[PDB]
């Protein structure tokens, strides 16, 4: 059984104020509502009484029409309110006893307003919901009779979206209230956040009156992913956000994540009351409504003896001051410390946000009635036969049409869908003193307009974090792994640096001969490693070979000019001319040996590494087979089948052809082998581009020189110990030793040199410079 | 508007402990406090006793203090004044009265006055 | 105001059926209903009248109690359902009261059941809803008075888990239509699936109204996933599985993934109308409802003339047979013909699936009123004063505690949640003929029980469909190595050798000394390689070691047995004895350079490492210093510092100490680090006998050997030119060469190689055996 | 349930066209079908006038077909008739009866009745 606050009139305007809290979770099937709300239903019963006093007393609004009221308790529960709606309609639903409710000042939860709407529209009884935001109530096919004096949730979804996008916040948790406010409003928000770049940490839905264990559970599901996604955009009512803050105390969440609220937590000093530090810096959004001041007068001038019309007043009072009444009626036994009469209401007293609107909504009914009185029966006064009884459909027509400026000075007029205009005043909860708390106007939303001054917000500019699952960690040379399931919440990673990122999700390995340039935005030429000029570390061997060329000119001076030496006035002149040709070849080798990294000069390098080696041993094989063609019919070797002839030009023939067999075979395989500068990767970093080769392809040059090395040293067997000419036993022996050992020295080092032609100029220089300074210094020094 | 009726009048001698039961008639009754009044033959309608709305705080006049017992049941819409040790001056017409929006007891607003009875204490 | 088909009985069971269609948007706020539904509406108003005829003729259920009714029309809409609900309580609330309605056979939407449940819970009127199958209607805090003879969508959630589990499908992507039906149902399924050990890839919230591009794009994310997943669980509805299928057409993906949806499309043939060939192999499910037959006969006997207890029969006719009954009242002057005498309902008759449920519900009430009567009016037959007016809360008590048997021999049954058992039919769409498609069973579900009669399911097509996010490689050596993504989507990997799956996810590398047993199930002892004979290719080193001892035993036989040999005893006898000692100390240890390393044997082993080699060179230095001391000491090496003595035993005590010096150096470099091995296994594979060798202790003894040889061969540069004997000292400078070359050519094949042990054996055995072969084997023949 | 009221009957002439307003209670009224029975004193009851639920097609006794009109308002919960070409004998008790179910006209099982008026008729 429940109290009704009924004042008489000749038109009666019911109302559904949330006097008591919502019933406790288990007790709702019994529908007993807990504790008086002190800020949210009882001030509003006093609002409505005050306003109907005023409008009964106004000379122009409803003059000689007198207004009653029947306030009933909503309780913030669908079942509890729908009982009371039946009590409104019941009077006429089933001589004279009672009087019909003309209007209803609809309840504050969107959900209780829906339930009451679905019952009232069946009876033609208009409803004005002083703060029922949920957009679902914007379809006047279902919810015909529904007027607001407030903005639908789409604006608020839009505002909080404009906030979270403005701060650069992307990846945000989203808890919300179960029921129509949280559902329709949160769905509108989330739909926008999809399109406007944002993401979601966990879309959670928890009831208002939910027990603690469910709120504990939500703080688990909301504090996982706190390491990253720190801005929970709660769409909730006051008491759901309160249950959040309760779980924030109960566990020590106190400074963890922010709390960007909504109109349910608009400007409410009853949802942070005892949870201050737990949710500082919360970015809430109320509706623009100036606080009504004639109401603060009338309310803080209420003694407990002048209210003979507000049944919840005594229980309100006993609750306000935690004091039992010694002999007042309806005294509560649980209360202690009997009240002293000297009690004010000024004690931590926030009036309300929605108090501007509650007064406007009662005015909307007042106007709709008076528009009706001078649109149906004009020229008459007070009551007339029409509107007696009122037709709620006709009255609704007047309500949706009729504009007025309510008490607060603001203008309020109804759309084609019973809505009304409103600004949103952003707030930020703050430490405002030496440990003291307020909601302060830190900005305003108004119709795309959004004005917020971050230095003044929370008193910090770095303040709250750049909330995102993955940073702007996409620095140059980094891609996105897409995570699998959320693209917005991707996984950052530097790609393989050999791969150059063009597109934002495709890092790609560049083509060869192009190594990825700066920022991986392309690839640039691995340059040419020009071996055509010089190099100081090689210039030592270059100038040594140039001195080899000098002493080549000197042996041409001592030999080619003046033939008058017993060694060339005796020996076959052309054997000495061709060791002079082959040595000048082993010395112009260094000139033509440096080469550019293009195929022309690549075959040039081949023409120096295998061919000029073949011609180096042209000189050396002519030495051995020359002295050996004279050794054929000599005692110094033992043989019956002489490899010799009687023509000296025929001796030069046999040496020449046993060079030219190797020569022709090398020219054959190198005209066969396609040589080329190559962009091979011994390493990613070298500027190489330099010539390629299969080493067994130049082992055959070495191989013929080297089998003929075996033959030369094989003839050095006895010629080392046949001392006849001027100690050339000694020097020919040791120098066939030098050439054999330096070839057999460089050849594991040749394959030890990654790039070989360095080792070739070095070994060929030593060998042929020994041939000069050892086979030419003694002979031409004794016949100087 | 909750209407009232009394039940349980009786002409009983002194010492006979006697019951009076005022039944209410309507919804919205766990939100009312109740009272019991009496007027002796050529007297004034004294405030015999009363009880709070919720039940669990009761009031008795000095003139009958602590002797008489007032209880309420809200499911039934009924109050019970069971009096002990009845004496011939405990004779009077006894009326029940629903009081709401009262000051300190016995300065309430008894608006929903009952029907009335006669509950005499004979010899 | 509407029509109301009523029976005057004693206790009256109200009814809300979906007679008409819901008001189209034109007139939703007018709330006037469309045409009759004929399969949900008046079929059921007749089922209810029939079943009250039965229950008022049945002698068990309510003897001497008539069972009236007040049927209204919900229209499948919330506002009209609620206007009607208000009419039922109108009379009850107060040419007087006729009868309080005992219960309400609950209207057939979920979301007009909820909205009526609120209004009836107010009044204590238990409401039994035959097709309110939403999840939220089990929560009896809100909907306390809400019975039903259908299962919650939690039981479809259970059943679809049973199917996907009963085929060991585990990686099923999830789709759903949005709303109280599709989201609540799918969410319950999803969490149930999670705990059971199932998985997902996406959770599509497609709408029933979405654009073709929307189904296309949801199917596209499905399609990107399709190389893995082949099964798509759906809580999709008629038009939604349709629109998803429409996107499947537009892609040419007719038969690819086994979609597996709830009863949104069990017997909805409309979902495949003109479309069938693209939904082949989809395993849908429904409610097991039998048909009901005495109701068929009652229906098809319905004389339009003889009925006087049912408005909307006339309209049932005039809408089914399109004829205006000119004489009959409520003629539809808007239909163009006249009714002939010969039409009857036999044509195009389909008894609805929700009909068994309607008659089960009308029973569950009649047995509620009965069971209440049997337990609260004992000894009296029919209405007693208790149960007059019949209470609703106590009725809910008996009504929920009343088991029963239905019409179809099945048992109606209520939990504490006021919900039903859930009996289901599990169906498939398949090749049933020549390319023809009709919805057919495979079997059933029952309370917890499954019945897949697999043989009939899709002819091995659904017998071969399979999907898992990672194919179980639960064999050892093959870890499951995943990302931190989700429990089903891992990756298989093969393990490293050192590892083995102790922890199934992560192969445990056990310690060195245990190598992983086959299949990687543990680890056991590793084999070892000590090397006594060491091979047949090492029996070759043994062959030469053995054979060298045979000939040197023969030299100790016939050499020392002679005692007298002029060349042997030419110089000091003591020098001869020192040489003998030297050679056989050089060849005592290489006969046993085979040895086993143990802690006790470490003095034996690690001695023979360097001290075999030490004594091997002590032989060579005894002979080198014999020849160099005889060069120095005699006039052969002429020098001012020739340090001889007077009694040549001093010239041989110097020799004894010049061997004791190397002895001391090597035993010193041993006892600097006492004997052990260090079992370095270069891999978990390679296990060999590898003793410590500080490379210092190789290069030092080596260098000492080489330096003493080269100083003595430096003195003996004059015997490599001329011997003054039977060629001894010349062959001994040849010994110096032929032995020093193999020593100082052995160093890189012990150093820069891998294998060491037999190579040191080669070096030192070869060195001594050839020193003997070149200095001592000639002399034994030259002095015969 | 339905509660009726019949007006418009009264003293008119031979040729005098008169209203017949059968107003009703009950809100279901647009579900019902009206008829006016004709029973003057000395001649028993015969169904002469009738009208379906919807308005739709309607019925007059052939004997007077073209001598009347019938109208109805679902709106005002009230049916109407008009007599044309009245005669001394066209009078009768005009029992506006109301049938929901029925057969072919005029055998409807007229459930809810009105008082009806013995329309006084002269020339
Ligand atoms: N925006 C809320 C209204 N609001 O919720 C509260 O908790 N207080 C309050 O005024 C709704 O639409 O329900």
């Amino acid at each position: 059984q429940r109290s009704v606050a009924r004042m008489d009139g000749d038109v009666i305007i019911g109302a559904l104020f949330s006097v008591h809290h919502q019933p406790p979770a288990e007790k709702v099937p019994e529908r007993k509502c807990g504790e008086i709300r002190e800020q949210y239903g009882i001030q509003r019963v006093e609002a409505m009484f005050h306003t109907l006093d005023k409008i009964n007393a106004d000379p122009v609004l409803l003059p000689n029409i007198t207004l009653g009221s029947e306030i009933r308790d909503s309780c913030w529960h669908s079942s509890v309110a729908l009982e009371q709606s039946i009590e409104f309609i019941r009077d006429s639903l089933i001589g004279r006893t009672k009087k019909p409710i003309a209007g209803v000042i609809g309840p504050g939860s969107s959900s209780v307003a829906i339930q009451v709407q679905n019952l009232l529209q069946l009876f033609d009884i208009p409803q004005i919901a002083y703060s029922a935001t949920s957009i679902d109530l914007s379809d006047k096919t279902l919810y015909k009779y529904f007027l607001r004096v407030v903005p639908s949730d789409t604006l608020q979804a839009r505002a909080m979206l404009d906030i979270v996008k403005r701060y650069n916040w992307t990846y945000v948790s989203a808890v919300h209230t179960e029921g129509n406010y949280g559902e329709s409003g949160m769905d509108a928000f989330k739909e926008l956040a999809a399109q406007e770049g944002l993401c979601i940490a966990h879309s959670d839905k928890i009831y208002s009156n939910a027990g603690e264990k469910s709120f504990d559970r939500l703080l688990r599901k909301l504090r996982e992913r706190l390491p990253k996604a720190r801005v929970v955009v709660c769409f909730c009512e006051g008491m759901t956000v309160r249950g959040l803050l309760s779980a924030m105390r109960r566990l020590g969440v106190v400074g963890e994540f922010s709390l960007i609220g909504s109109d349910g937590w608009a400007d409410r000093d009853e949802v942070i009351e005892g949870y201050e530090v737990e949710a500082n810096g919360g970015i809430t959004i109320k509706l623009q409504s100036p606080e009504v001041r004639s109401f603060d007068d009338y309310f803080l001038k209420l003694r407990l003896d002048t209210n003979h019309r507000n049944p919840w007043f005594q229980e309100f009072w006993q609750h306000r001051f935690q004091c039992r009444l010694e002999g007042f009626p309806q005294e509560n036994s649980n209360f202690k410390r009997i009240c002293t009469g000297n009690e004010s209401l000024e004690e931590n007293y926030v009036q309300d946000s929605k108090m501007g609107f509650v007064i406007n909504a009662i005015y909307a009914m007042a106007h709709g009635l008076q528009n009706m009185h001078h649109a149906l029966c004009p020229g008459h006064v007070g009551l007339c036969d029409a509107m007696k009884p009122i037709d709620g459909s006709k009255l609704l027509d007047f309500l949706i049409k009729s504009s007025f400026i309510g008490v607060s000075g603001e203008e309020v007029w109804f759309d084609e869908k019973g809505d009304a205009p409103g600004r949103y005043d952003i707030m930020n909860l703050q430490y405002t003193e030496a440990n003291r708390y307020d909601y302060v106007h830190v900005g305003t939303w108004h119709e795309g307009v959004l004005n917020i001054d971050d230095y003044k917000i929370q008193m910090n500019k770095s303040g709250v974090v750049r909330s995102v699952c993955s940073e702007p960690c996409l620095k140059g040379q980094i891609k996105v792994i897409r995570k699998g399931e959320v693209s917005c919440c991707w996984i950052c990673t530097a790609c393989k640096e050999n791969e150059y990122v063009q597109d934002e999700f495709t890092c790609k390995a560049c083509d060869l001969g192009w190594w990825p340039n700066a920022d991986l935005t392309g690839c640039e030429p691995i340059p040419v490693r020009y071996l055509e000029w010089s190099n100081i570390e090689s210039i030592i061997a270059i100038a040594f070979s140039c001195l080899g060329i000098l002493v080549t000119l000197f042996v041409t001076l001592i030999f080619v000019l003046y033939r008058d030496t017993p060694v060339v006035k005796s020996s076959s002149r052309e054997l000495c001319y061709i060791i002079l040709a082959g040595i000048f070849l082993g010395y112009v080798c260094p000139f033509t040996l440096i080469a550019k990294p293009t195929t022309t000069s690549c075959y040039l390098q081949r023409l120096l590494v295998g061919l000029s080696s073949a011609m180096c041993y042209s000189a050396l094989v002519t030495k051995t087979n020359r002295i050996a063609r004279i050794l054929a019919g000599s005692k110094k070797k033992i043989c019956t089948r002489k490899p010799r002839f009687m023509s000296a030009w025929a001796q030069v023939i046999i040496a020449s052809i046993l060079i030219s067999v190797q020569l022709t075979l090398v020219v054959t395989l190198i005209i066969m082998e396609p040589p080329m500068p190559i962009l091979s990767y011994p390493s990613i970093k070298e500027v190489y581009l330099i010539c390629n080769t299969s080493n067994l392809g130049v082992v055959a040059p070495l191989g013929y020189n080297g089998l003929l090395i075996m033959s030369c040293t094989y003839y050095a067997f006895k010629t080392r110990n046949v001392p006849a000419n001027f100690n050339e036993a000694k020097y020919i022996a040791f120098t066939m030793y030098t050439t054999c050992i330096i070839w057999l020295a460089f050849v594991p080092i040749y394959f030890g040199s990654n790039y070989k032609i360095i080792t070739t100029c070095f070994a060929v220089s030593l060998s042929v410079t020994v041939a000069l300074g050892c086979m030419f210094t003694p002979k031409m020094y004794i016949i100087i | 508007q909750v209407q009232l009726v009394e039940s349980g009048g009786g002409l009983v001698q002194a010492g006979g402990s006697l019951r009076l039961s005022c039944a209410a008639s309507g919804r919205t009754f766990t939100s009312y406090a109740m009272g019991w009044f009496r007027q002796a033959p050529g007297k004034e309608r004294e405030s015999v006793a009363a009880i709070s709305s919720s039940g669990g705080s009761t009031h008795y006049a000095d003139s009958v203090k602590g002797r008489f017992t007032i209880s309420r049941d809200n499911s039934k819409n009924t109050v019970y004044l069971q009096m002990n040790s009845l004496k011939p001056e405990d004779t009077a017409v006894y009326y029940c009265a629903a009081a709401m929006y009262g000051s300190r007891w016995p300065d309430w607003e008894y608006d929903y006055w009952g029907q009335g009875t006669q509950v005499t204490v004979s010899s």
